[PDB]
């Protein structure tokens, strides 16, 4: 109990190379990778607006190479837009592990990196997306303004820039995994099509 | 019975082969206008008088009275106050306002009695961890940004600023002014005639 | 130029032209001017060249 | 690795990930050959429990809230915020605190419209039309940033005895020429649009809704209005400071996506009219000439009067609305806001209810989609200008 | 100058199996052919970006180059290291493979594209026909795609695409051949060596045909069906993640690059800057064995072939940006309703012409 | 000139804080903490507005007060000096730990003094701030570039 | 279909991973504590998680499979993790990643 919420104190310190042709080859793997970025058009409220301001021709982020993908498989990074709310949350975690590995994320508006107004008395937001997917950038404000929202942009290349190629093992997912049966009586789904074709639409009960 | 249904034909297809030669001509004469892009790196679009951004905060100056406590809409300020014992002043140990949960609605630099407390044009917040955004008393006041005075950024007005008629405020000179005269040049005026 | 004094901005270049308002900090040559009007008292930073200390 | 056709009505599933601007709305919709036999929407993505946070806040502390309900405009929900502890307490908001509600209601509808009619236009062809309305939509932004302190949403511009403050000084001088730039593109829209016969042809009949079946399927919004009813509550409840402005409530008759567009369109239009109508007429005019008649005679003259000032008198944050339950109502861009606050006898109110259009025109989805085609779906989407915002509650 | 001479001769003079030469020069025009395929694939992608950003009111890409030259390239690199994902049932070998065979057919088709004369790879006999049968390989590869796959999404974008390429392919053949009639043949060179004082003039129906057929290969947002993002996500490419995908994002450029400098060469003539130049003896040059005057004119016709190819890669891709996208039903009535009867009635046309004034046909 | 050596490192275990004037793009620089982070050195970004007296938060503790927000009345942390806590946890074989700051334009001449003084003192500690400005990676030092 | 509870450092399904696949199962439940390596483990750490786990899926389950409770059983993993987490028994992972500390800040305990 010295020190609560302690950090790792490592062993096997680094294992970097130094020679200058794999570090120059290193700047290009993360020029090419950071001035690419191609974001995934996922939005989920108010704030996925400003994100489209910020894709309108008063300041684009078209400079500094980004593209909105549509399906994850293509896209690199994830700018979470909106509330989160607890109905939706698995819908954002599939659509991230859904996409490839060297994928980023930033956590924009107040209600993506604490929860915001909603993180007193909502029974439905989840409190921050810190606590689903690891950010890498958070910008604050009810909705930021898209040159905010561009900053953001900026302080996340700077730290793409930072990555290297001989530390590519801190990338992968470890799956420590277990098992373990139960006895929990599955229920039928009660969401499938059926909505004019039920039988309850077509005439009042007696 | 088939020859008014040949002429219906023939005036759908050329009208639909103008309303495309008349589409082709707009898009093509839009390469011809300056585009309106703010190139914000180098472009900094600066806000207005009433732009709500980063809190700033007088420690000397406040009271500890708690409006911002209260009237905020999720109760953010962490204010700690000690109730110093001389005959019944409160003393401020912590002033503290975690931006990651701020709105920036401005409610409480709207009932901050002793103008102790204002909002700033620093809209460039961001960071690499949230814990960062937890303002202390002393990393509020902080003067901020400021965009007009930097060396790499050529600021531009937004609309509200640019002189009667004007849209865009990229090709302008040096002397612009917002849109009409202040009341001091009005009553000015009036006073002589 | 001195905090706690009512100052005006001379300055045509400037979006807070002839706005009046009063010296809350200054640090490092720079000033912070708050103008108390509208609804939220707004706070920026002026050079100590771009001011006048209005009577 | 494969999918095994078979011969049934085939579910297929647009759910939450919409990569569009319509909210997260997940659609599972079967079909059978490129049609629709019936849909289920399932909503909810995003219910915040605004409902259950407004009874445990003050006013002043949950009028930031209201700027979500239905994003966009985020001034028609403020108004009606404003509008459901004020009627109750009965406190008079001056005249010229109605004229820039009035004001900032408009150019809201404007930018309301706007925002439904670009991604309408893009699912309906090109993707160029959504780098012009917000070229278009950023002068109204630019506007409110003046005015009040952001941009859209998070205005926090009303106050309940009025408007938090004055607008600035050249504003509007500004609001003119945004008008007189405006005005012409909304029938350039219809110029540039509107007459491509494949175009026409693609939202001719798709999308019907009968006059008697709008009015049983409560469709407040100019969803009804596309159906043949010149009714919206500007007109029949005597919003504040109506009957002195012009009136032309657009009105179709067929009821389909056609109608609803050519409806828009002249609300938008109409809205023009409203704001340089209301712009010409302030009580005070310009707020420059106000200030100066004010600091030249206002001492104790007229100009100093009640009618005159943006607000009436300043309420503590402890403004404890009183007993009774009434039901509030504004005229959005998508229809018919509705607060059922009640209210004991405190701050905190009892049962703050939100009515919003959306979640109304939204019901008439399945029988809009009563076997149409698979593609005209997102146009009929589109069509209803849905804001999942406002179908939270 | 016959670089081919000098390279085969230098290369027999000291030795080498003489016929051995000319097996060691293929590779030379091989690769230069590549060399401008790929150029112009990242000359298409850079000029769709910077011109969709001019039409409104924009700027493309700034801070990757000086005018984002290297924008193109980025995108390239990045997607090569991209991990790759293959979902759990889909196939393991018709995955990796549909971006290929839609990929190999578009790139085999460069053989034909002339840059003048004695500077393309063999002009062959079939020219344009071998074009014609090879652009229909890729709608293998997109029902590869699809049946692939476990998602039923992209079945359906398969399906949909394997049926838009087959319905713009023969008013795309009924085009050429019209453009054959005149041609007295189907190889490249012979096709354009007819315009010796431009068939655009003498086949103004069977132009607008060919044009729009070409543009209507699963290419442009005038159709882009399985590419059309708000009706459906990304169609069958919604499961490919890294070079894959790649081949995709290429493999629809190239394809396009193809088609301009296929309308320049069939209707234009990647030669004759527009004056009958070859009836330039009144600088007295003797052109035969000029050492430069070769150069000159190699030249001249270069830069008119790329002229003409990109006048038409721009109107594509500024096209893109001005019509309407179309349904589905709306785009397979163009084809079999409209190109095709308008494609026979060119057809009959220049029939009737070549019959009854066999001069200028 | 397009591609660095390991001048940089150089420069920074000479002088020992270093006052970077990255272009405003900022993609260019993470190169060069690479650099750093190549030779031994560990980094730690922290975003500079947003720390304390500079003092109580580098050097001595600091009692961090979270967002109650209605709920969970007043309560203090006091997280570990954020440099005395780093200096310990390096890794074995480490050359020592620099102290990025990404957005150094927010502080003042005072605080950049400190931050300068403090490299002297306190061995295996560097400091780089970047200061905003050229259009191009050029770097100075911190004990320079004030007064 | 699958019925799952996904959350930072806790990922319960209803199926088994035979290779890397998930395979709905109606009885399995399993778990996947940590994929993103957040924190740094040790043998015994990983057991007591894992002996929650099962006292938590066993000895109080009769009730239905809904995600429902399929949340209302992660939420109290990640709990018992947080609180592994303070008592030091675990740490942060330090390594070049994100870092973003997202079950608190290390403190001093006073
Ligand atoms: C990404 C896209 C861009 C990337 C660039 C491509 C990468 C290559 C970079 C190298 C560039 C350096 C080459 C210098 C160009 C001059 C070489 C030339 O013209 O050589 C031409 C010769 C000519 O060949 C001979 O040409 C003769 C006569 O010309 C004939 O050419 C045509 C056929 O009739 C015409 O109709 C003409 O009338 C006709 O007489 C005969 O036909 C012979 O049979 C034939 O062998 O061919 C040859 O070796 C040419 C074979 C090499 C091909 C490379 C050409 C590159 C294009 C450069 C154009 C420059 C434009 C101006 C530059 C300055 C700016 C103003
Ligand atoms: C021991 C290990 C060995 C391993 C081998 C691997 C190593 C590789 C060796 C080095 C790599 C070099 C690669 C390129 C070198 C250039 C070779 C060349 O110059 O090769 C020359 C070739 C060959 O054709 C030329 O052909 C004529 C000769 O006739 C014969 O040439 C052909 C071959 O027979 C035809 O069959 C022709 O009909 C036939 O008669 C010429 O006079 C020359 O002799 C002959 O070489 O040129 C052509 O094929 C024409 C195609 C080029 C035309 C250029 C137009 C350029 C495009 C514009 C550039 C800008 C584009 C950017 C914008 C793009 C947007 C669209
Ligand atoms: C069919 C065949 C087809 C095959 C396909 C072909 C594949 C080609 C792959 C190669 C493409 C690489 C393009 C790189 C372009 C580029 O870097 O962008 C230019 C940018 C622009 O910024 C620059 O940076 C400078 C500012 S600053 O100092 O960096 O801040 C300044 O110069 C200005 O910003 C700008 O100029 O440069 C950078 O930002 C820094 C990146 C550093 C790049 C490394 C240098 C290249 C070395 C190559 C490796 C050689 C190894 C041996 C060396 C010892
Ligand atoms: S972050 Fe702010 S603007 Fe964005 S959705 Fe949440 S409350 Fe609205
Ligand atoms: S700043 Fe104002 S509201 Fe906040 S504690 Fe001080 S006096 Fe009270
Ligand atoms: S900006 Fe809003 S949330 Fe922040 S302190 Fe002021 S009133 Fe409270």
């Amino acid at each position: 109990p010295a020190i609560l919420n302690p950090i790792a104190r490592p062993e096997v310190p680094q294992e970097l190379a130094e020679n200058i042709i794999l570090t120059s080859l290193n700047d290009v793997y993360d020029w090419a990778r950071l001035s690419s970025l191609w974001p995934l058009m996922y939005g989920t409220a108010c704030c996925f607006i400003e994100f489209a301001a910020m894709i309108g021709s008063r300041f684009d982020f078209d400079r500094f190479g980004l593209v909105p993908r549509n399906s994850p498989r293509q896209a690199d990074l994830i700018i979470t837009s909106g509330t989160i709310t607890m109905k939706m949350a698995p819908a954002l975690v599939r659509l991230y592990e859904q996409m490839p590995s060297p994928k980023y994320v930033i956590a924009m508006g107040a209600c993506t990196i604490t929860g915001g107004m909603f993180s007193s008395d909502s029974y439905s937001a989840v409190r921050g997306v810190d606590k689903l997917i690891p950010v890498d950038v958070y910008l604050p404000g009810c909705p930021p303004r898209p040159e905010a929202i561009m900053d953001a942009i900026v302080k996340l290349r700077k730290k793409i820039a930072n990555e290297h190629i001989n530390e590519r093992g801190n990338l992968a997912q470890t799956h420590r995994l277990f098992t373990a049966k139960h006895k929990m009586k599955p229920v039928p789904p009660i969401l499938t099509g059926q909505y004019l074709n039920a039988p309850s639409r077509q005439a009042p009960p007696p | 019975k088939f020859l008014n249904q040949i002429t219906n034909y023939a005036k759908e297809a050329v009208q639909s082969a103008k309303y495309i030669g008349q589409g082709l001509s707009v898009t093509f004469d839009h390469m011809r206008r300056r585009p309106i892009t703010v190139q914000y790196p180098y472009e900094k679009l600066i806000p207005s008088e009433r732009f709500r951004g980063r809190i700033h905060f007088e420690f000397d100056k406040c009271i500890a009275c708690e409006v911002c406590v209260r009237v905020c809409p999720i109760n953010l300020p962490v204010v700690d106050w000690v109730f110093n014992k001389e005959l019944k002043k409160k003393e401020l140990k912590h002033y503290s306002i975690d931006f990651g949960v701020c709105i920036f609605c401005a409610n409480c630099v709207e009932y901050c009695p002793t103008n102790c407390l204002s909002v700033t044009e620093e809209y460039e917040l961001a960071t690499y961890d949230r814990h960062e955004l937890n303002y202390d008393s002393v990393a509020m006041g902080r003067i901020p940004y400021k965009v007009t005075q930097d060396p790499m950024v050529t600021p531009i007005r937004e609309f509200a600023y640019l002189p009667a008629g004007v849209m865009s405020g990229h090709d302008l000179p040096a002397g612009a002014q917002r849109a009409g005269e202040r009341p001091e040049a009005i009553a000015n005026t009036a006073k002589s005639s | 130029i001195l905090p706690g004094m009512t100052v005006k901005v001379t300055n045509p270049n400037d979006t807070y032209y002839q706005f009046q308002g009063i010296v809350q900090r200054i640090t490092d040559g720079k000033v912070a001017v708050l103008f108390e009007g509208g609804n939220w008292d707004k706070l920026v930073t002026f050079q100590a060249s771009e001011l006048e200390p209005v009577v | 690795p494969k999918i095994e056709t078979r011969t049934e009505p085939m579910v297929i599933n647009m759910g939450p990930h919409h990569p569009s601007m319509h909210g997260v709305l997940r659609l599972m919709v079967t079909l059978d050959g490129e049609d629709v036999i019936d849909c289920e929407p399932v909503i909810g993505y995003l219910h915040r429990g605004m409902e259950k946070i407004a009874e445990n806040r003050t006013n002043i502390m949950f009028i930031p809230y209201v700027s979500r309900w239905d994003y966009a405009a985020g001034m028609f929900n403020e108004a009606v915020t404003v509008n459901a502890p004020e009627k109750l307490a009965g406190i008079p908001v001056p005249k010229r605190a109605s004229y820039i509600r009035v004001i900032m209601l408009e150019l809201n509808r404007i930018a309301n419209h706007l925002l439904w009619l670009g991604p309408f236009l893009a699912d309906v062809g090109a993707q160029t039309p959504f780098f012009y309305i917000f070229r278009e939509r950023e002068y109204i932004y630019d506007l409110f940033e003046a005015a009040t302190g952001m941009r859209f949403i998070n205005n926090n511009y009303f106050r309940i005895g009025g408007v938090a403050a004055d607008l600035t000084y050249g504003w509007v001088t500004k609001c003119r020429d945004f008008c007189d730039y405006f005005l012409p593109k909304v029938d350039e829209y219809e110029r540039l649009i509107t007459n491509n016969p494949i175009f026409v042809r693609r939202l001719q009949g798709v999308g019907k809704i009968s006059r008697e079946e709008a009015i049983n399927w409560g469709l407040s919004g100019p969803m009804l209005r596309a159906s043949g009813v010149k009714w919206d509550l500007r007109k029949v409840d005597h919003y504040e400071c109506y009957d002195d402005f012009d009136w032309d409530v657009p009105v179709a008759t067929e009821g389909d996506c056609l109608a609803r567009y050519i409806v828009r369109i002249q609300e938008m239009r109409e809205s023009v009219k409203i704001i340089r109508q209301a712009l010409d007429g302030l009580p005070g005019g310009p707020y420059e000439n106000l200030e100066a008649k004010r600091m030249l005679e206002g001492a104790k003259s007229e100009w100093n009067g009640f009618d005159y000032q943006y607000i009436g008198k300043k309420l503590s944050p402890t403004f404890k609305i009183p007993k009774g339950e009434h039901y509030v109502r504004v005229e959005s861009g998508k229809g018919e806001l509705g607060i059922y606050l009640i209210g004991d006898d405190n701050v905190f109110p009892w049962r703050w209810k939100i009515r919003p259009p959306d979640f109304n025109n939204l019901q008439v989805l399945p029988q809009l989609l009563k076997g149409m085609k698979v593609a005209d779906i997102v146009a009929i989407l589109g069509s209803i200008d849905v804001i999942m915002g406002s179908v939270d509650r | 100058i016959d670089l081919q001479g000098q390279f085969i001769s230098a290369l027999q003079s000291l030795g080498l199996s003489h016929d051995l030469a000319k097996l060691l020069w293929l590779p030379l025009p091989m690769l230069m052919m590549l060399i401008v395929a790929t150029v112009g694939v990242l000359v298409a992608v850079w000029l769709e970006r910077k011109i969709s950003a001019a039409v409104q009111q924009r700027i493309g890409p700034e801070y990757i180059g000086p005018l984002g030259i290297l924008a193109p390239l980025a995108d390239g690199l990045k997607l090569i290291f991209k991990e790759d994902v293959l979902p759990a049932n889909s196939d393991r070998w018709l995955f990796t493979l549909g971006p290929a065979v839609v990929v190999i057919p578009v790139f085999l088709s460069y053989i034909i594209v002339p840059f003048g004369q004695n500077l393309l790879i063999s002009n062959l006999a079939m020219g344009v026909f071998l074009w014609i049968a090879l652009s229909s390989i890729a709608p293998i590869g997109l029902l590869m795609a699809g049946y692939a796959s476990n998602n039923k999404y992209s079945l359906l974008g398969g399906l949909r695409a394997a049926a838009q390429s087959i319905s713009y392919e023969i008013p795309l053949a009924l085009a050429v051949l019209a453009v054959a009639m005149m041609s007295n043949g189907l190889g490249t060179v012979e096709i354009v060596e007819q315009q010796s004082q431009w068939n655009v003039w003498r086949q103004p129906i069977g132009f607008l045909v060919f044009w729009i057929a070409a543009l209507a290969e699963c290419e442009r947002l005038p159709f882009d069906l399985p590419e059309a993002e708000e009706e459906l996500v990304a169609g069958y490419q919604t499961e490919y993640a890294g070079m894959k995908f790649a081949l995709f994002y290429l493999g629809a450029y190239v394809n396009l690059v193809l088609s301009a400098l296929l309308v320049s060469v069939l209707y234009f003539g990647g030669w004759s800057f527009p004056i009958p130049l070859e009836t330039i003896a009144n600088l007295l040059g003797v052109s035969e064995t000029n050492p430069f005057l070769q150069i000159a004119f190699a030249v001249l016709g270069i830069t008119m072939t790329l002229i003409k190819a990109y006048f038409f890669v721009f109107l594509a891709i500024l096209l893109r940006w001005t019509v309407p996208r179309v349904r589905i039903d709306q785009l397979l009535d163009l084809g079999w309703k409209f190109l095709l009867p308008v494609g026979l009635v060119n057809l009959l046309l220049t029939a009737g012409l070549k019959l009854a004034f066999p001069v200028a046909f | 000139g397009l591609l660095a050596g390991y001048q940089f490192v150089k420069d920074l275990e000479s002088a020992g804080a270093l006052a970077l004037f990255v272009p405003p793009e900022g993609g260019f620089e993470g190169r060069y903490q690479r650099r750093l982070r190549s030779k031994g050195y560990t980094t730690l970004p922290m975003s500079a507005p947003g720390l304390g007296d500079l003092a109580a938060y580098l050097t001595q503790e600091h009692g961090i007060r979270p967002a109650h927000t209605g709920k969970e009345d007043i309560r203090v942390y006091f997280q570990p000096p954020l440099v005395t806590y780093h200096l310990e946890n390096l890794p074995p074989n480490a050359k020592g730990l620099v102290l990025w700051l990404i957005d150094g334009k927010r502080l003042s001449k005072q605080e950049f003094a400190y931050l300068a003084q403090l490299t002297q003192t306190l061995p295996k500690f560097k400091v780089v701030v970047e200061v905003g400005g050229d259009r191009v990676v050029r770097w100075e030092p911190l004990a320079d570039w004030v007064a | 279909m699958l019925l799952k509870s996904t959350t930072r450092h806790v990922h319960i399904y209803a199926g088994h991973v035979v290779d890397g696949e998930v395979h709905p199962d109606t009885e399995t439940l399993t778990l996947n504590v940590d994929p993103d390596n957040e924190l740094e483990w040790n043998e015994a750490a990983l057991a007591k998680v894992e002996a929650k786990f099962r006292e938590l899926v066993a000895n109080a389950a009769g009730e239905d499979l809904t995600e429902y409770n399929l949340r209302r059983i992660g939420s109290d993993l990640e709990h018992f993790i947080r609180s592994l987490l303070m008592q030091g028994e675990i740490g942060y992972n330090l390594n070049s990643r994100v870092r973003n500390y997202s079950l608190g800040i290390p403190r001093v305990n006073h």
